[PDB]
This record gives C-alpha cells, sequence and structure tokens, in this order.
C-alpha cells in the first residue's frame, strides 16, 4: 500500500521501489532475477573426459 | 468577536519514528526527554528487556 504523498520506496537497500510512473501513477517493484551458481563434477582427467 | 490562539516555539530533535502496516505514523520518541526513550532510541526498539 502507498499514499499519495509516498511515491518512493525503500526500506534498507535504497530498492528501485520509488518508481511512482510519473507518466501514470504505477509504484514498480524492482527485484533481481535468478542469479546462478556453477561447479564441475568430474570423474578426473584419468579415467575419462 | 471572540477567538484564542497559542504560541509555542520548536527546537531540533531526533526521535524514533515508528510506521506500522498502512504507512501511517503512529508512535514516535524522542532521545532528549527520558533515560528509557534514549536507552530505547539507541536500541531502535520500542521494548527494552532487563
Ligand atoms: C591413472 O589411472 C587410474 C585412474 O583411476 C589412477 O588410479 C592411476 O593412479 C593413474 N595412473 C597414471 C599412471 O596416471
Ligand atoms: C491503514 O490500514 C488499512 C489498510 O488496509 C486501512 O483500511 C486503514 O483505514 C488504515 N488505518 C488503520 C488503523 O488500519
Amino acid at each position: 500500500k502507498f499514499l499519495p504523498f509516498q511515491q518512493f520506496g525503500r526500506d534498507i537497500a535504497d530498492t528501485t521501489d520509488a518508481v511512482r510512473d510519473p507518466q501514470t501513477l504505477e509504484i514498480l517493484d524492482i527485484t533481481p532475477c535468478s542469479f546462478g551458481g556453477v561447479s564441475v563434477i568430474t570423474p578426473g582427467t584419468n579415467t575419462s573426459n | 468577536g471572540a477567538a484564542a490562539y497559542y504560541v509555542g516555539y520548536l527546537q531540533p530533535r531526533t526521535f524514533l519514528l515508528k510506521y506500522n502496516e498502512n504507512g501511517t505514523i503512529t508512535d514516535a520518541v524522542d532521545c532528549a526527554l527520558d533515560p528509557l526513550s534514549e536507552t530505547k532510541c539507541t536500541l531502535k526498539s520500542f521494548t527494552v528487556e532487563k
């Protein structure tokens, strides 16, 4: 929920919740998508590649 | 006619401003009123344990 005099959003990390959308008052919630991981499970360069 | 008014001065000061879920100011505590107000503000919480 937001109020007319509250068009900027930031809780602790200054997230881009302040997109009040002056064009068409529409507060948007910014959030990065999945980061991802990586790890190689290999039986060694001796057995097989 | 008849009427009345108040006159009072204001000075700088810092409180702990509490906003509920809706987004409306409901609870405020200053730092220059009581030791509790003080120790309460530093902990950034309205509840202080023993
Ligand atoms: C490579 O062969 C096996 C693979 O499991 C390994 O146990 C051995 O120690 C290795 N030997 C040499 C000569 O690379
Ligand atoms: C803020 O809370 C609700 C928002 O859902 C609103 O209906 C209500 O009038 C406001 N005040 C209180 C005390 O809930």
